[PDB]
This record gives C-alpha cells, sequence and structure tokens, in this order.
C-alpha cells in the first residue's frame, strides 16, 4: 500500500511544535489562547510553515466547530468573483455559536493566486462581517495582494528557518523515528534543506529509506544535484586541466544543467571560508556574470568553462 | 456615517444604504431597489 | 510496417529500458513492494521518461490501464481551467474498477505556470488515496518548489554509450543494415545521449541507401544526415589558424563556413572541444583561449558582422597559442 | 427549545408563500404566544409583520424566547419537500445555529426530518403604534387581486381613489387609463363577497405597481383583505387569520 | 435479419426515456431470443443495460445475431410521432445501413415509415461481473424518484445507508442537510406500494446527485424499482419488464 511520510506523519497538531519564528509563533499562540483573531496575510518562502501555523491556529482557536467555522480556499478549488461573492459572503452570514472571542476563520491559501477582483470584493466582504468572521491569507508572495486588502490585515512575514530550529527538530523526529545518524550527514541534509523544512524531512526520510545510516555521503546521492565537494575541488583546484576535466566529465556528461552548476558553484562559494572576503565577492561577480549570460540565451559549456578560467584565475594570482 | 450620526443624533435614524462591491452593481440588479429607496420613505 | 522506428522500438516492459538503470531499479522496487508514490521523471530529452512510465503503467494495469491511466499533456490548448478539469474528473470519479491508483502522466510540466503549478499541488495532496501522480518534467530549475516537494524526483542522465550501442546492436541486427566502425562511433558521439536521435538518424540513414539491403553506413552519410561539423573540418580550421598564414587561414574559415553551412558559434564549440583533448605548454594560452571565445560566443549570439568575428576568432587561437609557444 | 407542530404542513407553506418573493431574509422572533416574523424589503420599503398563534398549531412547547433568522429561498425549498398529508414539526435547541423540519406522517412510514442553517440577521422590531388611520376599507382578496393584476399592467403606479365611500382604482397611462369602481354592500347569501368601509377622512393615494401585485401574493391565506389607508403615515394591508395575520406595510412616496 | 414486432408501442418510447440522458450512443446487439444492449457514459461513472426478451413480440424472427447503432436522440424524435393505436415493427436487412420503423393501424390503412442512419463508433464492450449483492430493497419507482428530487436540491452527494430493518437517505450540503428514513411495510391492499428489504450486511456508500436523477427517470418503464446495494461494487437499479428489466450500474464516491 503507502507508508504515511513523515513530511505528514511528524506534522504539528499544535502551535508549539512549529519551529522557528518564536516571536510570531508564541504571539500566534496567545491570539488562539485569548481570541479576538486579527486578519493577518501570512507570507515567506515555501516550506517554512505557513499553512500549518494556519491550520493550527485554526483549529485551537475553534475546537469542536472547526469543521463548521472554516472554510479553506486553496488554488485547486475555484475563488473567482462569483465565489467571493456567494460562498465566502454567505459563510460570513451564517449564524453559528462560538464560545467568546472566538470567531469563523476563512482560511484563504495561496491567495497570490486569486484574480485582483476577488481581492478587492473580498475586502468589503471582510470590512462588514468582521465581528463574525476573520480571514486569513498565506501567499509565498506578498507583493501579489492589492494594497486595499493589505491595509486590513496584519501583514506577516515568516523568515527562513535558520539552521539551529530545523536541527531540533531533526534530532527530535530522528529520536522517535530510531534513525542512525551521522554529524557529517545531519550537515548534509541542513544544506541542502536550504531553510526549506519540508525538504529536510523528505531527505532525510529518502536517506533512511534507501541507504539506512544517515551518513553525508548517503545524503549526497538522493539529492540529485550537483555534489557540493565535486563543485568545490572543480573551483578551487589549482589546476585548470583538472577543474575542466571535472567540469566536463561529472557535471555536463551527468546531465546538470547549466543552471543547477550555476547554483550549486554560488552556493559552494557563499559557503567558502579559506578566500577573502574581496576574492568572495569578485568569484560571485563572475558566477552572476555567467548565471547573466545563461539567462540571456548562452548557457554552452564555454560560458562555463570561461567562468572556470576567470575563478582560476582570481584564486592562483591575486 | 459619523456625519450622520451627528445630523441625525442617533445610530438608529439615519438610513445609510451602502453599495460595495461585494455585491452584483449592475443595472438589471439593483435599478429598481435604488429608484425605490430613493422615491419613496423608509418605515419608521 | 509503414510507421517511425521511434514507435517501433518502444521500450514495452521495464526490462529494455536501457541506459537509466538506478531509475529501473527502483520503480521495480516500488512495484514489487506496492508503494507507488508521487514520481518526478526529469532530464534531457529522449533519456526515456516516457517510456519509463508507459512501462510501469502496463505492467501494472494488465489490460485495464486504457481506463486507468490517463496521459495528459499540459503544452496542449487547454490552460489551467481545463487542465485542471480533467485531472479532478479523472480523480474523484472513482469509476467501477477492479483495484485502484488511477495513474495520470502529466507529460511537459515545465510549460505550466506557477498557479497551475500550485493547483496541481493542491489536486495532489487532496487526491492522494486513489490517485498517483507521475508528472513528467525535462527541467527542473522550472519547476516550483512546491511541486518540487510533493513528488520523489527521480533525475534522468543522458545514456552511457555501452547502452546505445546495445540499442544499435538490438535495431542493427532486427532491421538487417550494417553500421561501419566509424560511422557507429560518429552516432554514438553525436546523439549526446539522445536514442530519439540515434532512431530518427537510423531510418534517414536507411531511406537514403540506394539498395537498403547490404549497402553499409559511412561516417560521412551520419555526419550529413544530422548535420553536423565533421571533425576533419574542424580539425582542419584550427590547424590552418595555427600554422598557415592569416590570409590563408581566413580562406580556409570562410571555405569551411560556407561549403559545410557553419556558424561560427559551432565552430567555436567544436575549435574547444578538439583543444581540449591537445595539451598545452602553458596555462594562460587555456585561459585567454577559453576566455576570449566565450567572449565572442557571447556577442554572435547579440548580433554583429560575421567577418569580424571571424577574424577575432582566428586572431584569439593565434594570440593565445603564440603565448604557449 | 421550539416543538410546534402543523396539523396540516401545507399550512406553512402557503404562510411562506405568501411573502417569499418581496423579501428575502426574514426574522422569525418566537415567544411563548406564538411565532412573530418581520422581514423589511430589501429595498426598504415595504414591511412584512405577520403573527401566528398558539392555535395555529396542534403543540407548541417555546420554553424561552428564540430568534430564528432564515433564508426565505432555501426555507421554502426545504418546506417543498413534503406531502399535504404530512404534519411538518419545527424543532430548534438553545441558542440554535440549525432549524431542523420534522416531516412526519399520520401513519409513521416516512419519517423524514430536514435541517436548515440559520443566518445571522440584525432584528429590528418595527410594530405600529396606536395609529388612526382616516379610511379603513375591507374587500374580497379575489376583487382586488383581480383588478391590479389586470391593471398594473397600464401604469406602474396605482391611485386607490377614496371618496365619499366609493372605491375606485386609478392607473393612467399614455396609451389609455383603466378605472375600476365598486361600491361597498352587504350580501346576505355570501358575506364573504360582501364590501365594508368604514371611512374617516379623505385619502388619495399612490404606490407601486410591483409592490401590490407582491402584496396580493398573499390573496391565499384570507378571502378579505384589510387595508388601512393614513395620508401621513405607512399603509397597512392585513390578512386575516384564523390565529393571526399577515399584515403589508406599504410605505408612501415622496411628497 | 430482425423481424421485431411489438403489441405496443409506447412501451418501447418509455425504453428509450430510460435510456435518453444518460448516454447518447448504444450499439444495440439483436439475438435469437431478443435484444440486448450495453453502454457506458462518457465519465464512466454509469452503465446502462437493456434486456428484451421474445415475450414482449407479437411475432420475432432474429435468426442470425445483428448489431444495431442508433442514434437515441433521433429515435426520441421520430417515436415521438408514434399514435397509441398504431403498433411498433423494427425491419432490418443483411448488413443494414438504415433501420426502419414501421407503424400499421388495425381498422385504417395508415402506414408509417421512417429511415434511420446507424453510427460506426466500433464499440461493443460487454462487461459484467457482479452477480451477488450485500442488500437488495425494492420500492415503488415514484417513491424513490421523490426522495432523490428531495435531496438532490440540499447537495450534490445523497448517501443510501441500509442499518438493520430501516433505509437511510441523508445529504448534507450549503444551505442545511436532510435524512429520510423509511421502513419497510407491506400494503396488503396491493405490493405496488409495498416496501420489500432483504438485509445480510450494514449497506454505507454515497452517490452523485446527477447520475441518480439520470437513473430515476426510467421510472416512466416499470411503476417499481429495485435496488441493490452492496460495499465496495458497483450498485445496481433496475426497472422490471414482462421481458426483461431496465438496470443501471453506479459508481459511488470516495469520502476520505
Ligand atoms: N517550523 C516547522 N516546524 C515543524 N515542522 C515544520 C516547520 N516548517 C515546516 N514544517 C513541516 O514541513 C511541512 C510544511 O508544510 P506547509 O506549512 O504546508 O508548507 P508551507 O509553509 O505552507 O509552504 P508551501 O506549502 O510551499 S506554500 C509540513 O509537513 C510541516 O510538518
Ligand atoms: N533508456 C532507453 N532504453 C530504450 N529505449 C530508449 C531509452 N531512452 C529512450 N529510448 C527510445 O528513444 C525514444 C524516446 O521516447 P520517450 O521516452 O517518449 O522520450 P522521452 O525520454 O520521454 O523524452 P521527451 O523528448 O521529453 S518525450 C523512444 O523511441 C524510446 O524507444
Ligand atoms: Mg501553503
Ligand atoms: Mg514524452
Amino acid at each position: 500500500s503507502l507508508q504515511l511520510p513523515w513530511v505528514e506523519k511528524y506534522r504539528p497538531q499544535v502551535l508549539s511544535d512549529i519551529v522557528g519564528n518564536k516571536e510570531t509563533i508564541d504571539r500566534l499562540q496567545q491570539i488562539a489562547k485569548d481570541g479576538n483573531m486579527p486578519h493577518m496575510i501570512i507570507s515567506g518562502m515555501p516550506g517554512i510553515g505557513k499553512t500549518t501555523s494556519v491550520h493550527c491556529l485554526a483549529h485551537e482557536l475553534l475546537g469542536r466547530s472547526y469543521a463548521d467555522g472554516v472554510l479553506e480556499l486553496n488554488a485547486s478549488d475555484d475563488r473567482g468573483i462569483d465565489v467571493v461573492r456567494n460562498q465566502i459572503k454567505h459563510f460570513a452570514q451564517k449564524k453559528l455559536h462560538l464560545p467568546p472571542g472566538k470567531h469563523k476563520i476563512v482560511i484563504l491559501d495561496e491567495a497570490d493566486s486569486m484574480t485582483a477582483g476577488a481581492q478587492q470584493a473580498l475586502r468589503r466582504t471582510m470590512e462588514l462581517y468582521s465581528n463574525s468572521t476573520r480571514f486569513a491569507f498565506a501567499c509565498n508572495q506578498s507583493n501579489k495582494i492589492i494594497e486595499p486588502l493589505q491595509s486590513r490585515c496584519a501583514i506577516l512575514r515568516y523568515s527562513k528557518l535558520s539552521d539551529e530550529d530545523v536541527l531540533k527538530r531533526l534530532l527530535q523526529i530522528i529520536k522517535l523515528e530510531d534513525v542512525k545518524y551521522t554529524n557529517d550527514g545531519l550537515e548534509a541534509i541542513i544544506f541542502t534543506a536550504e531553510g526549506d523544512m519540508r525538504q529536510a524531512i523528505n531527505n532525510l526520510q529518502s536517506t533512511v529509506a534507501g541507504h539506512g545510516l544517515v551518513n553525508a555521503d548517503n545524503v549526497f546521492k538522493i539529492v540529485d544535484s550537483p555534489h557540493p565537494l565535486i563543485v568545490k575541488k572543480m573551483l578551487l583546484a589549482s589546476n585548470l586541466e583538472d577543474s575542466i576535466q571535472i567540469l566536463r566529465t561529472d557535471l555536463w556528461k551527468k546531465g546538470y544543467s547549466s543552471i543547477d552548476i550555476v547554483t550549486t558553484s554560488f552556493r559552494v562559494t557563499k559557503n567558502l571560508a579559506q578566500v577573502k572576503e574581496s576574492v568572495r565577492l569578485e568569484m560571485i561577480k563572475e558566477i552572476g556574470l555567467t548565471h547573466m549570460r545563461i539567462l540571456e540565451g548562452v548557457g554552452t559549456y564555454l560560458q562555463l568553462a570561461s567562468m572556470l578560467a576567470k575563478i582560476h584565475k582570481l584564486n592562483n594570482k591575486a | 456615517q459619523t456625519i450622520m450620526r451627528e445630523i441625525a443624533g442617533d445610530d438608529n435614524s439615519y438610513q445609510i444604504y451602502e453599495v460595495n462591491s461585494n455585491m452584483n452593481r449592475s443595472k438589471k440588479d439593483l435599478l429598481d431597489i435604488l429608484l425605490d429607496f430613493t422615491t419613496t420613505h423608509y418605515v419608521k | 510496417e509503414n510507421l517511425p522506428w521511434v514507435e517501433k522500438y518502444r521500450p514495452e516492459t521495464l526490462d529494455e529500458v536501457y541506459g537509466q538503470n538506478e531509475v529501473i531499479t527502483t520503480v521495480r522496487k516500488f512495484v514489487d513492494e506496492g508503494k507507488l508514490p508521487h514520481l518526478l521523471f526529469y532530464g534531457p530529452p529522449g533519456t526515456g521518461k516516457t517510456s519509463t512510465i508507459v512501462a510501469l503503467a502496463r505492467e501494472i494495469y494488465g489490460k485495464n490501464y486504457s481506463n486507468m491511466v490517463l496521459e495528459l499533456n499540459a503544452s496542449d490548448d487547454r490552460g489551467i481551467d481545463v487542465v485542471r478539469n480533467q485531472i479532478k474528473d479523472f480523480a474523484s470519479t472513482r469509476q467501477i474498477f477492479s483495484k485502484g491508483f488511477k495513474l495520470i502522466i502529466l507529460d511537459e510540466a515545465d510549460a505550466m505556470t506557477n498557479a497551475a503549478q500550485n493547483a496541481l499541488r493542491r489536486v495532489i495532496e487532496r487526491y492522494t488515496k486513489n490517485t498517483r501522480f507521475c508528472v513528467l518534467a525535462n527541467y527542473a530549475h522550472k519547476l516550483t518548489p512546491a511541486l518540487l516537494s510533493r513528488c520523489t524526483r527521480f533525475r534522468f542522465q543522458p545514456l552511457p554509450q555501452e547502452a546505445i550501442e546495445r540499442r544499435i546492436a538490438n535495431v542493427l541486427v532486427h532491421e538487417k543494415l550494417k553500421l561501419s566502425p566509424n560511422a557507429e562511433k560518429a552516432l554514438i558521439e553525436l546523439s549526446n545521449g539522445d536514442m530519439r536521435r540515434v532512431l530518427n538518424v537510423l531510418q534517414s540513414c536507411k531511406a537514403t541507401l540506394d539498395n537498403p539491403d547490404e549497402d553499409e553506413i559511412s561516417d560521412d552519410v551520419i555526419y550529413e544526415c544530422c548535420g553536423a561539423p565533421r571533425p576533419s573540418d574542424l580539425k582542419a580550421v584550427l590547424k590552418s589558424i595555427l600554422e598557415d598564414d592569416w590570409g590563408t587561414a581566413h580562406y580556409t574559415l570562410n571555405k569551411v563556413r560556407s561549403a559545410k553551412g557553419l556558424a561560427l558559434i559551432d565552430l567555436i564549440e567544436g575549435i574547444v572541444k578538439i583543444l581540449e583533448d591537445y595539451e598545452l605548454q602553458n596555462e594562460e594560452t587555456r585561459v585567454h583561449l577559453l576566455t576570449k571565445l566565450a567572449d565572442i560566443e557571447y556577442s554572435i549570439s547579440k548580433g554583429g558582422n560575421d567577418q569580424i568575428q571571424g577574424s577575432a576568432v582566428i586572431g584569439a587561437i593565434k594570440a593565445s597559442f603564440e603565448n604557449e609557444t | 427549545m421550539l416543538e410546534a407542530k402543523f396539523e396540516e404542513a401545507s399550512l406553512f407553506k402557503r404562510i411562506i408563500d405568501g411573502f417569499k418573493d418581496c423579501v428575502q431574509l426574514v426574522n422569525f422572533q418566537c415567544k411563548e404566544d406564538g411565532i412573530i416574523a418581520q422581514a423589511v424589503d430589501d429595498s426598504r420599503v415595504l414591511l412584512v409583520s405577520l403573527e401566528i398563534g398558539v392555535e395555529a398549531f396542534q403543540e407548541y412547547r417555546c420554553d424561552h424566547p428564540v430568534t430564528l433568522g432564515m433564508d426565505l429561498t432555501s426555507l421554502s425549498k426545504i418546506l417543498r419537500c413534503g406531502n399535504n398529508t404530512d404534519t411538518l414539526t419545527l424543532i430548534a435547541d438553545n441558542t440554535p445555529d440549525s432549524i431542523i423540519l420534522l416531516f412526519e406522517d399520520t401513519k409513521k412510514d416516512r419519517i423524514a426530518e430536514y435541517s436548515l442553517k440559520l443566518m445571522d440577521i440584525d432584528a429590528d422590531f418595527l410594530k405600529i403604534e396606536e395609529l388612526q388611520y382616516d379610511s379603513t376599507l375591507s374587500l374580497p382578496s379575489s376583487e382586488f387581486s383581480k383588478i391590479v393584476r389586470d391593471l398594473s399592467q397600464l401604469s406602474d403606479s396605482i391611485n386607490i381613489m377614496i371618496t365619499k365611500e366609493t372605491i375606485k382604482f386609478v392607473a393612467d397611462g399614455d396609451i389609455g387609463s383603466g378605472s375600476v369602481i365598486i361600491k361597498p354592500f352587504v350580501d346576505m347569501e355570501h358575506p364573504e363577497t360582501s364590501i365594508k368601509l368604514e371611512m374617516d377622512q379623505p385619502v388619495d393615494l399612490t404606490f407601486g405597481a410591483k409592490y401590490l401585485l407582491d402584496i396580493i401574493k398573499g390573496s391565499s391565506l384570507s378571502d378579505r383583505v384589510g387595508i388601512r389607508l393614513s395620508s401621513e403615515a405607512p399603509a397597512l394591508f392585513q390578512f386575516d387569520l384564523k390565529s393571526g395575520f399577515l399584515q403589508f406595510f406599504l410605505a408612501p412616496k415622496f411628497n
């Protein structure tokens, strides 16, 4: 059949389990405890726990009335002008008896995909029925929501999860799941996560399912991305012929497109520490020039070879 | 609304019919309603 | 019969999918175990993603495959509306079926828009219990992280020569064809991990033959059927730049480009590839050559006059390789 | 808790049908003596006041007063789900969010319960005070219904002229004019078809044709219609019921 | 190879009225023992099967099996022209290209002949697998039609629960809910309105409103409808006939 993914099997059902953004999570906990939930637009990068936060807040706020007091509208559901003018308005006008302070919650998840006219129609709906219902948006980009909607909500900008919180929750999951872990493997999981917590959990699950013990090499086998050590050796080699051979064999012939190679090189160089800050920024400038040339349309092998040549000049000389 | 409150002296006295964007502001949906509201007296 | 060799030599089972072996082994483990999560087969075109999913779908779903599998293509004239309509209608119907896990094969999902990808992620999340998706793409940098996190990514690498040559041997004996070793090597090095290109070039070479029974296919036949620079032409241009006069080098470059219909970008790339095989006494030679040729290629892409660009190529090569001497 | 049992399920259906077209949102305020309904028009012009007595129900408990705000479209839809022989039962809990309509039967075969979700409506108590209406005319409902039904096609505004104990319906247009005049009289053979008048002062008022056509949709609960017109007060079109009344409060136009 | 003669003409009109909304193309299979037909809609949710035996034929001659495709819209349009006095006669030649609809009276010489072009969709899939059902129940077609058109107004999904010695229909929607429970009884005046239920295992599964309205339009064919219910299996709604039956195979919905 199927096994429940650790992304879903270990999803926080309470607001306290959610790590990262401690101030916002604590204030949301206080709101859920007391009540009078304001209109909010929770925004940020993918995978930091926005939708989970909204659902946990709604659950804690309502309780047994969650089924008849929360209306969720994702992108799969229709959110046109007709939907806003009929379904949301009738839900707001619905008479549900809730404990004092609690209010009905209209969770409009992925509000950045909603049309502008629907957002305009939602403004009067939330302004009129705010004494019975409260709206909660969740968008990846906060600029796609119109200013009239943003002037009636408390914008929440969730930040990228730091290495400490991801490491803490990963240690929790590894401890309740009896997973053999190594420091290098966990560090690789954090590095490949890049703040995407869902990615970290998925990578841990894949590594455990495939290669058992979580070593760094095992983690770098299920990421289908250029190996950071291979890219670092390519960039930091003192012989240009070796760097060219590495780029030709381990990256170009293996099917890694120019965008992935440039992204991995940029990430490695940004994480590099033995070189000076000025050298770091100049190599980053060369990588940016190569990425620009790729975006224009010139993403051939010769551009990456010239990038390696410039980085070699910068490292060996100066 | 505040001007209405000051003019009438009471919240219940003034009757402001707000035509917001959350409804269909088309001729065949609101012309008769608005004409009847602005033509006769409110029941009070 | 009168069909292209692409469809005729399709892998009808998972045992005929050569080259990609990790993906096939993982997929066979998936079907034997019964755990079939949402799949994302991505990589260079012609690697065998559609072949893999079609073979697996047939192997699992026997005869009911026609009704239990819906094969989509987002590039068609549907858009987010009709695409979503079809997916929800296929996933929520729960038709009279022998078992379950209706499979939806969405081809060309890198052309799907951001809102469409988020909607597809939501639909995948809602109907996971009865419908399994195997979204297909060619580039992973055109897919949103929302869709990337709801599917088990399986990168496809360009097929290794050991495989391409095995399929060469398989097709050749069945179609009664003869490939000379130089011609076979040229085709293998020209496909660049593209089995579809191999089949198309082979069929064109069959049609080219005056007597397609016992006439061996030569190297020149493939290099002119595919439309690629011959190694001899690029080598002649390179040696003319390296050891001849400026006027003779210009004459050779212009003559080769005009006679073979070769653009300057292909000439630069082939010259770089050939010079990679050769060793240089100095390193500044390689650095300057690579940098100058990349700049020339970038300027060629934007536009200009081709005579000055060709002269710049010749001068850059000459200066770089006089640095080593 | 509310437990109101109708003798016939068609009674409440007819009562709802009497005003289901003019108004959409209605407050069903319920108290010990019975059910009192009050819905104002969406144009804020005409007010529908309905009162149902205790003697209209086979059983009626109403332990504590409760307000049942309901949408008339969905309520009419759920009401149309039954037969005349059914015994409709109105069931509502304490502080209800939904109203239960239990459709029983004389013999217990199809006991079908239907639930209707309530709506949040601002209740506005607008009972009239002691008013001395200058005119009080009562005629059979079928008569008035026929006159306005055939005479609203001539003009959008209807004038019911009353002077010297004479009823006259006026609606003037460019294509033509339509006037129907009936005099008060008492008939012993059928007193229900008689015309009565208790006029005090002359009044000549004009109201909309569409709203009178909406009013006469209530000409299915009573044989007669009670009209009380005042020169400086809204009109009162009352349909006397066996236990209460369905009175329409038509408002005058701007002078 | 068909000499189909019907004693009554309007019965076939109700037969095609039952077919009308569910599907638009049926390839009829005429055999020596009668006429059979099976089709599935485009969404693969509703399967319609028709069985007509020789008992509903004044005279029948179908010595060789014939595949008959015929548009039901055109047949309905032309069959609306059939009077209550005329009788239907279906005649098909060898490898038919146009089916002939014939009407003959008894007291007056009035002949009505019509021609209908066939289809060649090349689809004759006939699959039947379920021969057992956990719950078998029968009720008047008018009653079931009343219940479904009663509950389709509130929601697009109607549940048919079979709890111990009771039948329960549940439909929960946006404007409210609705629960119509009925208990079996034996009307001693006539079994035409009696409700009969066979109970082996509890049954709980939901269907679609539009599909159910598609089945219940076959209530013109017969005054009684037989409902066969079983978990994780296609439901069956038959309309009994003198020579055969018209039953519908319907796909339930997944709730999770
Ligand atoms: N801070 C966190 N603590 C614990 N689990 C987390 C945290 N952030 C994410 N997760 C987990 O990772 C997944 C994130 O799910 P969502 O919150 O729905 O993602 P998202 O933040 O809404 O971003 P999207 O879906 O790309 S718009 C869930 O399975 C969570 O259990
Ligand atoms: N690994 C393989 N083993 C055998 N045949 C292959 C393999 N990869 C590709 N082919 C053949 O090459 C062609 C590729 O067909 P497809 O799999 O449909 O293309 P694709 O790999 O899905 O990439 P596209 O361009 O996005 S459709 C077919 O004729 C296959 O028979
Ligand atoms: Mg989300
Ligand atoms: Mg394909």
